């Protein structure tokens, strides 16, 4: 029926089971806890055990205390009455508004949409940044990415983009956010309740905008699943409603370390320089299923931090093959004081070509090409 | 070699038990020869395996969590982070050299607190509570949880305040 | 000393005395942010505390990283640095600030504990041995040192004239290298090579002196 | 017909002890061969690259969350295999051998062995005649003969896949006007991209009209592990159709560090020993072996060629780091393409 | 010097002490006596709490663990290659080791008798016709004169046929596997016509 | 019950065989 | 016997020269861990090691 946990080191925690072990990828239980403490199975030790990941911080738990069985996924609540909500990764309320107003629990764990229902209609998403919309035009429904230094800019571009196209488009959007700072959390829900995105009263129901937080303090069995549980309420919106929803997920690399700081304590050798050794599948398995379908769209907007900027660490260097428009931030133009300090060369966009534009788009971004990577060859020499 | 043939040694099928009716009487008069060489089985308490260099690790203890307090027999306190499966590695705090193979270990059960308060203002202790600035210990005080997660997002306001440093170098 | 509790864990005590003592340093400052007060920390030696991580970890057969640093040492930093905040008004208004300390090792910012901890706070202060033999003390980096809020963060009368500080001294870093030809043109060239100068003449000040 | 051709299978089993990560221990399984495709319970498919003394490590060609500890795996008695023929032109398959394109099943094929040995000494015979590639700044500097390897070397965002698709618009502005033997057919290999940058990649091959000549094989970033190790060596079997028949074929693989980034997941997940930059030790061979298969087969042996455009992204322009460290030394030559004078108007910045 | 062969390899370290013994008892031609012998120890390491103390406590020292073990095997009618067994086991505090060495010496011997267990399931429990019929089919799937075990089986998901858990191969003769592919052959002919 | 302990081999001495092998056979007559 | 508090000295009998052992891990199997003060060249698995 149900088993106990045999068995903790740090964040991990091990089970052991009596028959019938759970499916991988499923929902464990533990009682007697001071929070509900969801432990996501892994892999199978062999010896009738599952491992697991911890959603809140193991220190606590008894050797051998009562584990139950949900028998399925992680199930957050998905539904029109979450917009306006400050959502935890295993479906929690932690806006201390009741409980979430909503119904037809989803399994946040899933395939990737496939190859036979993707969209290649590409429309340009008109920003509002003149760096943006005229050098690394965005695609409707396509993918944003913003790199850069801690301490370059990137999450005042996000909230920046959150008032160009995510206060004028009307319908429902969702921000989800990996392991940032809890200051640039919390000021975001008092520059949405003052611009009207997220209401509170009566007209819960009109808003636009779900939060699904995944902070800093959280253990990494956290950090690294609220980038998912940010991705189905979005996907939720996209098959059932059809409406298009922008996605703003906050600190992509984020994810893929909050998997690195456990993926060595499941028992795997590390990886090139010291990054997880699945790296491929877990980033490759969280991008393909942000897209624009047939049935709706799904406009991903992703910032990473990248250390120090140097893109030569396999972590970002995967990231740049999943992102059509890139806006890469130098630092070196933000030394400069120009703000923004997009890269006129590193940040390049999939939708900049004349065979789909027009001729008087691309000639002058790309004589803006010829006019800085001369001004870069010609800067050594000036001096 | 699978489990079901180790459940299916829990089935007895010996055909014959021309031992087992004499090694059940001479069983206890060899245990109470060797009597003395006998540490007493250990259960809510601990004993120690291996020690050395602040890590110790400790036989038994089913009623310690990740992060609980403990007592060594000395009086040295200690932290288990992490539970292996027959045995809890033990961090030790401070000096580990008074602990052998075969001393006890208590459980406190608390998580580890450190005394706080106003009462503390002007008073230098380690990171334990103990005091090292000879005034005696801390008066109007009491203890509270170190391993407590951050205030949430619903808790927090928008910051106004510019806190000075009184250098210009800083605060320019 | 009235106003400072000090938790010291040296370097000839064991590991985890080291690695709670920042620990067990914002469990005091907590009850000054709890009880409505403002809360100044100081967690000296930050890098320090790490290695004093790293330790314990390496004798627990706990499988090491970068630098031989563990998994979870973001996490470590993380929330020793999360739990300092300002809160609401409906718990007091209390406040907490933090002050981590890292040394780089002689100018690694790509170093491992560097990268978790600059992208963890909310401003830099960098302090290079280059700034501090040429009079600059303290040593601050100018061009480098980034914060978040900005305005209604520094003293507002201060507020107005910082924006004539910092752009004056953006391009005055960008004209103090190129002194390899004596140009001083068009009364610019050195001017702003006039002004920057002596506004590095005028942050300077002394150790110890609260002003 | 079908009742009457029924005998049941004898077939042997296998227990799972551990599986995590696409990765499935197995116990048991006292006759199965390495690189045998086994398949699981689940519908599943799994290949057997290590085998122990007491489990057998088994990879996992999909989606792992399905196998529970103590379920079963069936041995097939067949190393992995891909339908090759003409009938896969056109067509959008995965790397294992089955279509996802939603056209229904692939005919006119035939499964053959996605592992064999290279063409010999005997075998060759020296290339002389040009393949002819469209980018000017390829043909005239920097050319490539028909039945030769050549790296597609270069950054991100930087047009490697430009010189790749160019070159193959480039067949279908050239096969419309050459006799039946000579035209090169087009198997471009999509390694690690998107779901959705292959659906743009299909679609310039329909709209110019190119999928007469192109077989899309693209293992995804969006599947598991294997599936990407193996997508080079099953599509370099579609190109092996394409040698003994005696036609001309270009093969093309891209970003294959990204198959390198697949053949170390695997590696230190089944706790290979680990070697440079923590890759496996004969990843250096698991990329000869893909790239010595194509070449330029003699007189004697059918006539056929069979040329292979690699691509390694770098990451600043380093070509000595170790991934293109091994494909630079086997393959013959380097199409470097610098991302900085990308914008120097030189395009492609062939340097 | 020579040893007699054993009838099939196994692992290493901890069940080739069964396949040591396997070549020691059958060198003594005392196959059956000791195999039950083992059997007897786990009945006193599931039984008695005194003994299975000295084969999972850590604190014992290195000598009280050999002289309880030959102090309790006295003659007792035990054998001395079983004697000598268990005290080295307890030389080197291996006597968790025997929950591992029996089942291999139990397949030791049932590899040496050509004896393979199986496990027949139905939807209909089998008559005295059912089940002789079942065995023609069955002894075609051992591949030559080896003996058989029936360990019938009712599960009510097959819909009558047979699945033959070998635990090395399985033979599914089921209808519920037949419709099943029946199925998967409708699907895979009217999607081509 | 009380077997949940003994389920698996565990000891030190990884040449274990070697050091039995010489307490078995001297019970060959 | 008992084993001797960590870094504790130990005398061993028998070699050439006095040597010298200190106690830093008891490693289990009533077995200590020591680093030798001196040469070590000629130690047998059965010399008698007394404490101070
Ligand atoms: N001749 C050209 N003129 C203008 N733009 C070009 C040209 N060739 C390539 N590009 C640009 O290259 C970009 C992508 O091309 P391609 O996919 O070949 O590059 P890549 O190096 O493969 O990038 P990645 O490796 O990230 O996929 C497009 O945005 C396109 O604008
Ligand atoms: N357009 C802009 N106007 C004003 N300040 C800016 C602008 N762009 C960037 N900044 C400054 O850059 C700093 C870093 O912002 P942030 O996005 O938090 O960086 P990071 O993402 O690296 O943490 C902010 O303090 C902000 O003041
Ligand atoms: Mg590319």
């Amino acid at each position: 029926d149900a088993g106990y946990v045999s068995q903790v080191i740090g964040p991990v925690v091990d089970v052991r089971f009596d028959g019938e072990l759970p499916s991988i990828l499923s929902s464990l239980e533990v009682e007697g806890h001071s929070v509900r403490l969801v432990l996501e199975v892994a892999q199978h030790m062999g010896d009738n055990t599952v491992r697991c990941i911890a959603m809140d911080s193991t220190d606590g738990l008894v050797r051998g205390q009562k584990v139950v069985d949900t028998g399925s996924p992680i199930k957050v609540p998905v539904g029109r009455g979450t917009l306006g909500r400050i959502m935890n990764v295993i479906g929690e309320p932690v806006d201390e508004q009741g409980p979430i107003d909503a119904a037809d629990i989803w399994s946040i764990h899933r395939e990737a949409p496939e190859f036979t229902e993707q969209s290649t209609e590409q429309e340009i998403l008109v920003t509002g940044i003149k760096v943006v919309d005229l050098l690394a035009p965005y695609q409707r429904g396509g993918k944003i990415g913003l790199f850069g230094g801690a301490g370059v800019g990137k999450t005042v571009l996000i909230m920046e983009l959150i008032n160009n196209v995510a206060k004028a488009h009307g319908g429902f959007s969702v921000f989800a956010g990996v392991g940032e700072r809890t200051r640039e959390g919390n000021d975001l829900y008092r520059e949405m309740i003052e611009s009207g995105v997220i209401k509170l009263g009566a007209e819960r129901g009109n808003s636009k905008c779900t939060l699904v937080y995944g902070q800093m303090n959280e253990p990494p069995g956290a950090r690294a699943r609220v980038a998912l549980t940010g991705l189905t309420v979005a996907e939720y919106f996209r098959d059932i409603e059809g409406q298009d929803v922008l996605l703003f997920v906050d600190n992509i690399f984020r994810f893929t370390q909050a998997n690195s700081e456990v993926s060595a304590l499941l028992g795997r050798i590390p990886s090139a320089v010291g990054y997880q050794p699945t790296l491929a599948t877990d980033l490759g398995g969280l991008q393909e299923r942000i897209t624009t379908t047939t049935k709706g769209s799904i406009t991903s907007v992703q910032a990473v931090y990248v250390p120090a900027d140097d893109l030569t660490d396999p972590a970002p260097a995967t990231t740049f093959a999943h992102l059509d428009a890139t806006t890469v931030l130098s630092r070196s133009i933000a030394e400069l004081g120009i703000y923004p300090a997009v890269d006129p060369l590193d940040s390049t966009s999939r939708m900049l070509n004349p065979n789909v534009i027009g001729a008087e788009h691309y000639n002058v971004a790309r004589g803006v090409q010829k006019v800085l990577q001369d001004y870069k060859n010609l800067q050594d020499i000036i001096a | 070699a699978d489990a079901k043939a180790l459940d299916e040694l829990r089935k007895p099928k010996f055909s014959s038990k021309y031992l087992i009716q004499h090694v059940s009487q001479k069983l206890i008069p060899a245990v109470k020869e060797w009597e003395k060489s006998y540490q007493p089985p250990v259960i809510h308490l601990g004993r120690v395996l291996s020690v050395g260099d602040g890590i110790a690790r400790v036989y038994g203890l089913k009623s310690v969590q990740a992060g609980e307090l403990v007592c060594f027999d000395s009086g040295v306190k200690g932290m288990a982070l992490n539970l292996q499966a027959d045995h809890v590695g033990v961090v030790v705090f401070g000096n580990d050299s008074v602990i052998h193979q075969g001393d006890l270990v208590y459980r406190t059960g608390q998580i580890v607190n450190v005394p706080i308060g106003p009462g503390t203002l002007g008073r230098v202790t380690d990171g334990l509570g103990q005091p090292i600035d000879g005034k005696g210990p801390l008066t109007n005080v009491r203890s509270s949880l170190v391993e407590v997660k951050a205030p949430g997002i619903i808790a927090r306001q928008s910051v106004r305040e510019p806190l000075f440093t009184g250098v210009k170098a800083v605060d320019a | 000393m009235r106003y400072t509790i000090m938790v010291s864990a040296t370097a000839s005590d064991a590991a985890p005395l080291q690695f709670l003592a920042p620990y067990s340093g914002c469990a005091m400052a907590e009850y000054f942010r709890d009880t409505g007060k403002h809360g100044l920390i100081i967690y000296d030696d930050l890098s320090k505390q790490s290695v004093a991580y790293r330790q314990m970890s390496l004798l627990l057969r706990r499988p090491p990283g970068r630098e031989a640093f563990p998994g979870d040492v973001f996490y470590l930093h993380s929330r020793l640095l999360e739990r300092a905040a300002k809160l609401s008004k409906e718990l007091g208004g209390g406040s907490l600030t933090a002050f981590p300390v890292i040394e780089t090792q002689a100018g690694d910012v790509s170093a491992y504990i560097a990268t978790n901890v600059i992208s963890i706070t909310d401003g830099q202060i960098f302090l290079e041995t280059e700034l501090f033999y040429k009079g600059i003390r303290p040593a601050l980096n100018v061009g480098l040192s980034v914060s978040r809020v900005g305005s209604a963060a520094q003293f507002p009368g201060m507020k107005q004239v910082a924006g004539t500080l910092k752009l004056e001294l953006a391009q005055y870093r960008e004209v103090a290298a190129f002194a390899q030809f004596g140009s001083d043109l068009d009364a610019a060239t050195q001017y702003v090579l006039e002004r920057g100068a002596r506004l590095t003449e005028m942050l300077k000040q002394k150790q110890f002196a609260p002003i | 017909e079908w009742e009457k051709s029924y005998q049941p299978p004898v077939i042997h089993l296998g227990r799972v002890l551990s599986v995590g990560d696409g990765i499935a221990r197995v116990y048991g399984l006292k006759s199965v061969q390495a690189g045998e495709l086994v398949c699981f319970d689940s519908g599943v498919k799994g290949m057997a690259l290590n085998l122990q003394a007491d489990h057998v490590g088994v990879v996992v060609f999909g989606n792992d969350s399905v196998i529970h500890q103590g379920d079963l795996v069936y041995r097939t008695g067949q190393i992995v295999n891909v339908p090759i023929g003409p009938g896969t032109l056109g067509r959008v398959t995965d790397g294992l051998g089955q279509p996802i394109d939603g056209k229904g099943p692939l005919t006119n094929v035939r499964s053959s062995l996605v592992e064999v040995k290279a063409p010999g000494i005997i075998a060759r015979q020296s290339v002389r005649e040009p393949l002819f590639t469209g980018v000017k700044a390829v043909d005239a500097l920097v050319p490539i003969g028909r039945g030769q390897r050549e790296l597609i070397i270069g950054d991100r965002q930087t047009g490697k896949t430009a010189v790749a698709i160019d070159a193959i618009i480039h067949q279908k502005n050239c096969n419309e006007q050459v006799p039946k033997a000579q035209r090169v057919y087009c198997v471009y290999v999509a390694v690690g991209q998107k779901r959705s940058t292959v659906a743009q990649l299909v679609k310039l091959f329909t709209q110019t009209g190119a999928m007469r000549y192109t077989i899309m094989v693209s293992a995804t970033a969006s599947d598991a592990a294997p599936l990407q190790f193996l997508a080079p060596y099953s599509g370099c079997a579609m190109a092996e159709y394409f040698r003994d028949t005696g036609k001309h074929g270009l093969i093309i693989y891209d970003d294959l560090s990204k198959q390198s980034v697949a053949y170390r997941q695997m590696s230190l997940l089944l706790r290979r020993p680990p070697g440079r930059e923590a890759f496996p030790g004969d990843v250096f061979y698991l990329h000869s072996r893909l790239l010595e298969r194509a070449a330029k087969l003699s007189k004697e042996l059918g006539g056929g060629s069979l040329t292979a455009f690699p691509v390694i992204e770098t990451q600043a322009g380093d070509v000595s780091a170790y991934i293109a460290t091994n494909v630079i030394s086997i393959t013959d030559g380097q199409i470097f393409l610098e991302t900085e004078l990308f914008y120097k108007g030189i395009r492609p910045a062939l340097n | 010097l020579k040893l007699p062969t054993a009838p099939l390899q196994l692992s290493g370290t901890s069940a080739q002490i069964a396949t040591l013994l396997w070549q020691v008892a059958a060198k003594e031609n005392q196959l059956d006596k000791v195999q039950d012998e083992l059997y007897q120890f786990i009945e006193l390491f599931k039984q008695h709490s005194e003994l299975r103390r000295l084969a999972t406590d850590p604190f014992v020292p290195t000598l009280v663990r050999t002289k309880i073990i030959s102090s309790v095997l006295k003659d007792s009618g035990a054998s001395e290659i079983t004697k000598k067994l268990f005290e080295a086991l307890a030389d080197e505090g291996a006597l968790s080791a025997l929950l591992e060495v029996t089942v291999n010496y139990e397949e030791l011997m049932l590899a040496h008798k050509k004896e393979v267990y199986c496990t027949v399931i139905t939807a209909e429990p089998l008559d005295k016709l059912e089940r002789v019929e079942l065995t023609k089919k069955a002894e075609k799937f051992v591949d030559a004169g080896f003996k058989l075990v029936m360990q019938e089986k009712i599960d009510k998901k097959l819909l009558g046929g047979f699945v033959i858990e070998f635990s090395d191969r399985r033979v599914d003769m089921s209808t519920a596997k037949k419709v099943e592919e029946f199925n998967n052959f409708v699907n895979k002919l009217v999607l081509s016509i």
